[PDB]
RNA sequence: AAACUUUCAACAACGGAUCUCUUGGUUCUGGCAUCGAUGAAGAACGCAGCGAAAUGCGAUAAGUAAUGUGAAUUGCAGAAUUCCGUGAAUCAUCGAAUCUUUGAACGCACAUUGCGCCCGCCGGUAUUCCGGCGGGCAUGCCUGUUCGAGCGUCAU
RNA sequence: CGAAAGGGUCCUGUAAGCAGUAGAGUAGCCUUGUUGUUACGAUCUGCUGAGGGUAAGCCCUCCUUCGCCUAGAUUUC
RNA sequence: ACGAGAUUCCCACUGUCCCUAUCUACUAUCUAGCGAAACCACAGCCAAGGGAACGGGCUUGGCAAAAUCAGCGGGGAAAGA
RNA sequence: GUGAGCCCGGGUCGAACGGCCUCUAGUGCAGAUCUUGGUGGUAGUAGCAAAUACUUCAAUGAGAACUUGAAGGACCGAAGUGGGGAAAGGUUCCAUGUGAACAGCGGUUGGACAUGGGUUAGUCGAUCCUAAGCCAUAGGGAAGUUCCGUUUCAAAGGGGCACUCGUGCCCCGUGUGGCGAAAGGGAAGCCGGUUAAUAUUCCGGCACCUGGAUGUGGGUUUUGCGCGGCAACGCAACUGAACGCGGAGACGACGGCGGGGGCCCCGGGCAGAGUUCUCUUUUCUUCUUAACGGUCUAUCACCCUGGAAACAGUUUGUCUGGAGAUAGGGUUUAAUGGCCGGAAGAGCCCGACACUUCUGUCGGGUCCGGUGCGCUCUCGACGUCCCUUGAAAAUCCGCGGGAGGGAAUAAUUCUCACGCCAGGUCGUACUCAUAACCGCAGCAGGUCCCCAAGGUGAACAGCCUCUGGUUGAUAGAACAAUGUAGAUAAGGGAAGUCGGCAAAAUAGAUCCGUAACUUCGGGAAAAGGAUUGGCUCUAAGGGUUGGGCACGUGCGUGCGGUUAACAACCAACUUAGAACUGGUACGGACAGGGGGAAUCUGACUGUCUAAUUAAAACAUAGCAUUGCG
RNA sequence: GAAGCCAGAGGAAACUCUGGUGGAGGCUCGCAGCGGUUCUGACGUGCAAAUCGAUCGUCAAAUCUGAGCAUGGGGGCGAAA
RNA sequence: GAGACCGAUAGCGCACAAGUAGAGUGAUCGAAAGAUGAAAAGCACUUUGAAAAGAGGGUUAAAUAGCACGUGAAAUUGUUG
């Protein structure tokens, strides 16, 4: 039995676009097949992280599946992970409320100072 | 080994064809003709070299159109037809 | 090579129809001088410049 | 004595001198003024019934029209020419035309027959899709047109 | 005379195969060991100075076989 | 420490040698076929003499017999000398 | 005729030429290592000796070592003399025919010569992107050919709205174009068959991508733009302009470990073939499953409960945990994993008939396991190194925002299913080399990659073999000298020679043992020793599965116990020990350090005089000086 | 067989010793590749205007190598011959 | 239109399918090569050879002009004396 193969492209030349697999055919004959590079699994734009429940494609093969495949449903779903934005949530409403202190004080002292200036 | 050996070494191309004169003299990185100085608009020449001028010089191609003008000026460029010629 | 482009392709094209010996009937023509095709080409032994 | 080597002679070889030839050079003299964006010179690729080249020609392609001449062309094939003629010819002349891809080379490119844009026309079921065809789209500058910009100078 | 063969003389070192109460041990079957037995197992022993070679520049053979023969061509006081 | 760097020595080892011999393959050799080049004034045995420290040709002697084959490296030739 | 020369006869031949006096010159040859052309001796000479090798019969033909078929013998030995490519070539490819020339011998053969034939794509490349880099533009130089310039000292343009003082107004900022990769980036095609020669291109079957138009079903909505899960997130859909954020594209080298495919290996079974003096339930061959999809699963990680010292979990490698570990239960990235569709109808193997050809026809099968420090590709989690930190762009997607647009005359601007339409141009033969490229050649040189079987063995070492290729390199005979290449030699053992040049000796592995010196790392395999075959045994080193009651009813509890320290099944390679036995040899071929005492010298690794010098030369780290805000 | 790590034995501790683990280095033997040390080597009008054989250096990196691109003679490039 | 020019190694490199063939990466470099006969009348037919060709027999004024072709020197070679 024949074991040993050839490219079935042009390209002799083992870079990362060349890459093969060997399949037995119906034939009963061993044979190369060219493949994809694999992909990539979506990161969050924050930690890092690799995103749970989003599939790791070629970034032109994103455009053939539809949305609920694409994200996780939960504000920034797909961009950002869950402690990611759990940690947004949580720092937006202490900052907020900071805030809205920081202004209570600043119209107090505002308030001491008019008083004493009359 | 600077000799034999080293010319089997020899398998690219440092000219190609020039699209202007038909020579294989277009240095295919710096793209310029070495023969005719394509792409310039004036076509190489020097004083230098007599042979180098007649090879390339008028006359030694086809004249498509300048073989015809010393007719017409014999004749006086004129225009027109023969009277009572057949035509339209 | 396999991998040539349209320009050099016709080049071999013209040299390929121009290889031939000339015909017989040019000999037997008045006047002839003509005995043999003096331009022929052959793969291994003047090569073609492209 | 033969063979061998050398010498002499005849004939035969080898080779291309000599002689004669010359549609070619060389030099002098006389005449003439005419390349190109109306796309030249040069390059490439093609074109004949049977051609690779030389020669001629450009998809109207060893050529078309027109004028003249007046019976060929010829290597083969095949046809002629009402010869008392809108007519043979690889004929001459040449005022009308055709003139592929290029090239100063001009949509942008060209180591790609790569990629465009604008306006028409035609065809395929077609207001949308597909295909084909035609005409266009370089730069500098001049005259003019028209649309503009700036408290630059003013009038109101 | 030639080709075989036979005999001699030399060279190597005991052929293939079969057999063996030879064989370290191991595993089965039963009389559970009394060559217990059968199987395997380098090797050993016997048949067996056996087998193989031997003129190619070894010897002998009218009397061990088979074949060949008085040519052909060239030249010569 | 490291070294295809230069040098001296010891053990082992051996044909380096005493001292040469033998075997194999490919050549050389012979045949069929195929078939160059270098080089070449003319040629090729010596001895003595040939003032210019040189003879192959001259003088005087020795001598001296066709045509050849394998080798050899004195001489002549032979070093992109 | 002194002579340079002149004249005549004879032969050959075919078209012009001569004497005399003047005129005129590119006017007289043996040399110039003269120029061009032609030809000898040498000479039938040197030679046609690397790459192990050829033989028999038959056919063809005038002719056969180098044509073909068969029969034998060999070689390459998977880092090939194999199967395919990139550069380069350009028809050398295939068929038919063939005088000469060429194939340093022959030739019926040929990559030669002659006439013809052959290269089929939306999916493979090019085409697109940008890299290093190159060239236009603005503008400035230069007598000028032109030089710089590539974001500039440029008015370098996009979008929206408008019924009114109708011939306007608003918003925005980033700049600037092009070329540049058949190995980088990148949308999409697989299997079977088919030709003399092409095939992921043709034919059949089965798919996919991109773009466009417009339907049907399904979804959503009277709570207008879905629902479920505590959560990680899930599900066939499930609005989303400007302007923004983020991700993918998108990335070093090396080390060991784990998973998957393929290959290699072992066992059983059907069928076929070979062996068969004897033995061999034997040795060998076929036993396959693509793209594309569905479905169930697969390390990391993440979520929930709960709160850990008597610290625990845990890798070959010591990391992790009150910033929440272990445990228990979940969610998800990841298939070249299992099953199913494709798909047995294919392919392959075997058999029985038919058959001038045309042509075939019909049966039977194509099954079940096992193993691994194996080889190869791929994926994953770790780790190491850096005064080195290991592209860009096209392109695609998600999100933030909420502009618009949206219903019961039903609406829909739904990334869901199905359906409709379209996909141009160019390359595609063959060689890739001891004959298709370069070296003047069919030149022992040189020239970038992919696939890579069995045995021995540590091993893509050497040696032998299978598949697939070759058997091509002038032949025949003889066996002198001298050679080239390979060997052996008694006794002595460097007496040889300038010089131990060359050869010989050593060599693998297990064990014992190992000095000075030292920068403490080395020296070191120092040195010096013991051993190694075959056979029959013994011992050691592993994996998987599996616990009693009481109830409810195969799971839930509440218990009870750590002799499972036991059984059943399965499996591979190492290591140690012992007896027996042959011997001149036991790493039996192959493969494979001679060792030591010192001196000089350069620190070391590294680099150069391609084609006479490889070194104390150069570089190097370290050190020192000088200049510059 | 370097750091790092585990265990055991000590030591008041810092540390010391022993056995493992681990897998560092312009470390080392060595195949391919790259290079080019030696041989009274082959060859010397050669297979070759630099080749052939054996031997040798290096072999995880200051290693080897393709394509694209840059530097051009008053120049370039140069671990400098 | 001409010449007290050259007459195929001359004269332009080129009298000819010459700026061709061929060489070089490239700029560039750059040949050799004319003559059957008045007319192809370029050898029918026979014969020997596989063929190339040979011999007869022909064509021609001449093949002592056979597409190696006008004439046909020398070097050098074969046969005969
Ligand atoms: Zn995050
Ligand atoms: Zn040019």
């Amino acid at each position: 039995a024949p074991t040993r193969v050839t490219y079935r492209r042009r390209n002799p030349y083992n870079t990362t676009s060349n890459r093969t697999r060997v399949i037995k055919t119906p034939g009963g004959q061993l044979r190369v097949l060219h493949i994809k590079k694999r992909g990539t699994a979506p990161k969050c734009g924050d930690c890092g992280i690799k995103l749970p429940g989003i599939p790791a494609l070629r970034p032109r093969e994103y455009a053939t599946i539809s949305k609920p495949k694409k994200t996780v449903q939960r504000a920034y779903g797909g961009s950002r992970c869950g402690n990611c934005v759990r940690d947004r949530i949580i720092r937006a409403f202490l900052i907020e409320e900071q805030k809205i202190v920081k202004k209570v004080l600043k119209e107090q002292s505002q308030a001491e100072k008019k008083a004493s200036k009359k | 080994t600077k000799g034999t050996s080293s010319f089997g070494k020899r398998h690219n191309k440092t000219h190609g064809l020039c699209r202007r004169c038909g020579r294989r003299s277009l240095h295919n990185q710096k793209k310029v003709c070495a023969s005719c100085g394509y792409p310039a608009a004036k076509t190489r020449k020097y004083n230098w070299s007599e042979k180098a001028k007649r090879r390339k010089v008028t006359g030694t191609g086809r004249m498509r159109y300048l073989s015809t003008v010393p007719r017409r000026f014999k004749n006086g460029f004129r225009t027109g037809v023969p009277k009572g010629a057949r035509g339209p | 090579p396999s991998h040539k482009t349209f320009r050099i392709k016709q080049k071999l094209a013209k040299a390929q129809k121009q290889n031939r010996p000339i015909p017989q009937w040019i000999r037997l023509r008045t006047g002839n001088t003509i005995r043999y095709n003096a331009k022929r080409r052959h793969w291994r032994k003047t090569r073609l410049g492209l």
